[PDB]
């Protein structure tokens, strides 16, 4: 997260850390007690998932869990066309008993529109080029589909939307993929991709457009 | 120039 700050501890209780050999490679979002959304480009043959976390380096905070997940499924149209349909569902090997610090979040029942006020969180790169230990949070605003399609020419697809791009240079970055973009209090997107470097003036980040996938998600959950 | 924002990221020629 570029130009954010430490999140208030446990204020984003749906945040999931995806780690391998205790090293984070992506985040995800808890959407049901047994189900974590993430970017399809974060797919692995298995996962260790940190839930209820604030710090990655600290001792087990009260309420935190490290849970295994051995099953996941990418959207059938992922990367067709390139970068599009960037979501997958990870099924936890055990359902989590939701608690004060581990909670699911619902997906928005409305698609993004320019001006929507959002928050993105993650453990990805900071403005200073370092990786944080503590979960970071920053505010970004949705821009219009036309802005997104111009900026991300030639690869804009309706499975994507854009947020950020302000003169404030607030953005997601490497390591934030799969994490939540919460707009008006609902899960609106997952961190997906952007231009390098992150945090350029006038260049928003790109997020998976979850309002387009609610039927696929729930069909998969219920199968 | 586009990169999928995992760490390490997945970057493309554009």
């Amino acid at each position: 997260i570029i130009n954010g700050e430490d999140c208030s501890p446990h204020s984003q209780p749906w945040q999931a850390a995806l780690v391998m050999e205790n090293e984070l490679f992506c985040s995800g979002v808890l959407v049901h007690p047994q189900w974590v959304l993430s970017a399809a480009h974060c797919f692995q043959n298995s996962y260790t998932i940190g839930l209820g976390l604030h710090s990655l380096e600290a001792d087990q905070e009260p309420g935190s869990q490290m849970v295994e997940a051995s099953l996941s499924v990418r959207h059938p149209e992922y990367n067709r066309p390139l970068l599009a349909n960037d979501l997958m569902l990870i099924k936890l090997d055990e359902s989590v008993s939701e608690s004060d610090t581990i909670r699911s979040i619902s997906i928005a029942s409305q698609c993004p529109t320019a001006g929507n006020s959002c928050l993105v969180s993650g453990w990805g790169l900071l403005a200073n080029g370092r990786m944080p230990t503590v979960l970071q949070c920053v505010n970004v605003s949705v821009v219009s589909e036309e802005v997104c399609s111009k900026l991300y020419d030639p690869l804009y697809h309706p499975s994507m939307f854009c947020a950020g791009g302000g003169q404030d240079q607030k953005d997601s970055c490497n390591g934030d993929s799969g994490g939540p973009l919460i707009c008006n209090g609902y899960l609106q997107g997952l961190v997906s991709f952007g231009k390098a470097p992150c945090g350029q003036v006038g260049v928003p980040g790109v997020y998976t457009n979850l309002c387009k996938f609610t039927e696929w998600i729930e069909k998969t959950v219920q199968a | 120039g586009f990169c999928q924002r995992s760490i390490p990221p997945i970057c493309f020629p554009n």
